[PDB]
RNA sequence: ACUUACCAACCCGAUGCAAACUGCGAAUACCGGAGAAUGUUAUCACGGGAGACACACGGCGGGUGCUAACGUCCGUC
RNA sequence: CCUCCUAAAGAGUAACGGAGGAGCACGAAGGUUGGCUAAUCCUGGUCGGACAUCAGGAGGUUAGUGCAAUGGCAUAAGCCAGCUUGACUGCGAGCGUGACGGCGCGAGCAGGUGCGAAAGCAGGUCAUAGUGAUCCGGUGGUUCUGAAUGGAAGGGCCAUC
RNA sequence: GCCUGGCGGCCGUAGCGCGGUGGUCCCACCUGACCCCAUGCCGAACUCAGAAGUGAAACGCCGUAGCGCCGAUGGUAGUGUGGGGUCUCCCCAUGCGAGAGUAGGGAACUGCCAGGCA
């Protein structure tokens, strides 16, 4: 189906994440936007998020959503995480291939001071 | 005359043939032809009583067999031994149980239907019994 | 045709069960030809190349059911 | 079995080697391939296979 | 390009107007064509395979992925497994340019030719047509051939009738009866 | 290409059958935890000494046989 | 020796009871990373048909699994590709299952290695058949031993036939 | 408060179907493609750079009982114990008590974070 196939994707290594117990780093991606949630392993509670849909990450970049964008978005929880003390994750590339502007966030995320 | 076309296995177990039957009721024709006893009909059995049903109503009537045989009965051959392997299925038997409607027939008085129903019957091993459709 | 013969015994089944003391690593639940029948859970899992479930840490056997439509899974709870 | 049991050996001095088998005829070449030698205690490239 | 651009202006403008469809998004597309040879004989040639693979190569774009026998059965001497055809899936440009080399210089090289027919259709606006002999592209040179073969194309587009698909088609100058 | 009081799968509705069917599913049995009464510890371990390894009928659940056998083979009392 | 029923919903359970398989295969048919998803039917399409390949639609695991049966498998255990040799050595809390000889499962620790950005996975293969105790003897390694002493022969130990 | 997106809980009273409805924003299709990166062929998918267009498709929401699903009561089946018979099967006392069907329910419920308009 194409969301439905990402998320097969997805779901061994979510699952595999889920039975080590580890507060994960979640990124989602779109034509237009990129998101990052770092979410507690009870699985329901985020503690962490940031992404081009908030006025301020955005409101200076040239796209939201492309290489650039993302950086930016990593950097952003990565800090935030970082605020709270939260060290230490594990990356959920979620369906999406680790390579994309998916990887740059990622990468943004160690240079910022993120633990994986 | 009637049996598995077809049969996964050559031979069943011989197991025991306890309850109530359970196709129970008219459903089909008019007037039904019902066990009442506890017991095996064979094909040659279920057969002779088709028949004879049947050259009685003659032409007329439509008419409907409920009960199928399916079940393989082996017997071991005359002066041979004992245990040396199982025997070979020589005929098929039908387990009835009370209550199994055997015949169902269409096309006829009441009065000819019970009749030939009559003459069925005593063709059988198991007792039997006369019903008529029934609206529930 | 020439009929008989047998495997033999194998055991299999769940040795362990309930609420129980499932000790450091018991194999409780055997039924191999499964990594199915039951699935690997809780802090007990291994589910070893036989398929055989085993407590990946002591606790209290458990046995639950998830959706994936049921699907059992045995896990373990400290004690 | 028609299958042959093979003998891989360490490339490095020590005497030891790993045993195990191959199809002589569908695979004729001298089967190499690395594995763990303990009186070295090191990954040496293992040889020898028919 | 160009037929692709001659899709934009008019076409889209000729069926919303045919169809009155609320959204242009409705309109039927031409979604990709993929054109097919299928050896058969390689089970025996099998560099017969080679020789119809590089003939789709040269009529097509670009390289033809062969296809095995999804399984074997006996009727034809297949196991399964077993190169038996080659295939060509044409979309964006490569796709276009074909369309047009298609009707515009190589349909009319067809036998006497007397039209395409407007019945082939799988019932939800796909096309399908046979060529019986290629050489009708010039891509292919005569003094170099080695068979006739013929390929098959069939075009699946977005349409959900028959109804529309013709009519999009229709639209290019596209044969017919 | 049509046809034919030929047979006709699949599909749909209606009706059954299964040790080697099961989208259901008991009673019991078995495993674990606590607890009380009650039992000449009935439990476990280790050590001295054995005998025994031809069973029989009866009830229940079955296989085999003919739901034959004071038959035959298992389960359980 | 293996799978099923008989076997009475824990295990186990007999018969010259009912049915079938094994005595191998694979250096990729193992490992990992990334990816993908059958069968069957309707419809349209050169040669091409009832059935080889192409398209669409239903379908949704009835397909597939080297191989019997059963139980599993979509997070696939099925299908493909890149890089590989964890088909690693020493061990092993703690389980199973056996009268016994023994067989089996196992996280974890040490050294060292592959894949992966990472979390991480790997001590063969979806699992359960694919096997032969002891003796004697051979081959490699190892001063452990070595009949006055030094050696040697032979013996031990580890690997293996 | 309405709306949307993401991560879970529960795992069909949560689904499918028919009807209807939404695009500022979010989603989606969409545009472009030398390039990162990709096609055992194909920018379909993967992917990068975007934003002219559309909410057709898909997605969400609202409605709807055709089907799915859930589902009593009552009876029936079986069955432990104790008795009994006309013992291939059955009955009585007592305890447990289905499956199917029937009435009926049902067009999910719910937590964290974010974004949009009020
Ligand atoms: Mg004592
Ligand atoms: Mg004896
Ligand atoms: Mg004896
Ligand atoms: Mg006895
Ligand atoms: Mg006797
Ligand atoms: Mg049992
Ligand atoms: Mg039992
Ligand atoms: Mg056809
Ligand atoms: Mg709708
Ligand atoms: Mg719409
Ligand atoms: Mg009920």
């Amino acid at each position: 189906d194409k969301k439905s196939a990402r998320i097969r994707r997805a779901t061994r290594a979510r699952r595999k994440l889920q039975e080590l117990g580890a507060t994960r780093l979640v990124v989602h991606r779109t034509p237009r936007h990129i998101y990052a949630q770092v979410i507690a392993p009870n699985g329901s509670e985020v503690l962490v998020a940031a992404s081009t849909v908030e006025k301020a990450i955005a409101e200076q970049l040239k796209y939201t959503g492309n290489k650039d964008a993302a950086a930016a978005v990593g950097k952003a929880v990565a800090e935030r995480a970082l605020e709270k003390g939260i060290k230490d994750v594990s990356f959920d590339r979620s369906g999406f291939q680790y390579h994309g502007r998916v990887q740059a966030l990622a990468d943004a995320a160690r240079e910022a001071g993120l633990q994986f | 005359m009637l049996q598995p076309k077809r049969t996964k296995f050559r031979k069943m177990h011989k197991g025991r043939n306890r309850g109530l039957a359970q196709g129970t009721d008219v459903s089909f024709g008019s007037f039904g032809l019902k066990a009442v006893g506890r017991g095996r009909l064979t094909a040659r059995q279920i057969e002779a009583a088709r028949r004879a049903m049947t050259r009685a109503v003659k032409r007329q009537g439509k008419i409907w067999i409920r009960v199928f045989p399916d079940k393989p009965i082996t017997e071991k051959p005359l002066a041979v031994r004992m245990g040396k392997g199982k025997g070979n299925v020589e005929y098929w038997v039908a387990l009835i149980q009370p209550g199994k409607v055997l015949y169902e027939m269409d096309g006829v008085p009441e009065e000819l239907a019970r009749e030939a129903f009559k003459l069925a019957a005593a063709k059988l091993p198991i007792k039997t019994t006369f019903v008529t459709k029934t609206v529930m | 045709g020439g009929s008989t013969r047998n495997g033999r015994d194998s055991e299999a089944k769940r040795l362990g069960v309930k609420r129980f003391g499932g000790e450091s690593v018991l194999a409780g639940s055997i039924i191999v030809r499964q990594r199915g029948t039951k699935f690997h859970a809780g802090a007990n899992v291994g589910c070893g190349r036989d398929h055989t479930l085993f407590a990946k840490a002591d606790g209290k056997v458990k046995f639950e059911v998830k959706g994936p439509k049921n699907r059992k899974f045995i896990s373990i709870e400290a004690e | 079995g028609i299958r042959e049991k093979i003998k891989l050996v360490s490339s490095a001095g020590t005497g030891h080697f790993y045993t195990t088998t191959k199809n002589k005829r569908t695979k004729p070449e001298k089967l190499e391939l690395k594995k763990f030698d303990p009186v070295v205690r090191q990954h040496v490239i293992y040889k020898e296979a028919k | 390009a160009k037929l692709h651009d001659y899709y934009k202006d008019e076409v889209v403008k000729k069926l919303m107007t045919e169809f009155n469809y609320n959204s242009v998004m409705q309109v039927p597309r031409v979604e990709k064509i993929t054109l097919n040879m299928g050896v058969g004989e390689a089970i025996a040639d099998k560099k017969l395979l080679d020789n119809a693979a590089a003939d789709l190569a040269a009529i097509s774009g670009q390289k033809p992925l062969i296809t095995k026998a999804r399984k074997s059965v006996a009727g034809f001497k297949i196991r399964q497994g077993y190169p038996i055809g080659c295939k060509v899936t044409l979309r964006g440009e490569r796709m276009w340019e074909f369309f047009e080399r298609l009707i515009t210089i190589a349909v009319p090289r067809i036998r006497d030719f007397r039209g395409l027919s407007a019945k082939s259709f799988d019932g939800r606006g796909n096309y399908s047509m046979g060529v019986r002999e290629q050489i009708i592209f010039p891509e292919i040179d005569y003094d170099k051939v080695d068979r006739v073969r013929g390929l098959d194309i069939t075009i699946t587009t977005t349409a959900k009738s028959d109804e529309e698909g013709r009519a999009l088609l229709a639209a290019f100058d596209f044969p017919f009866r």
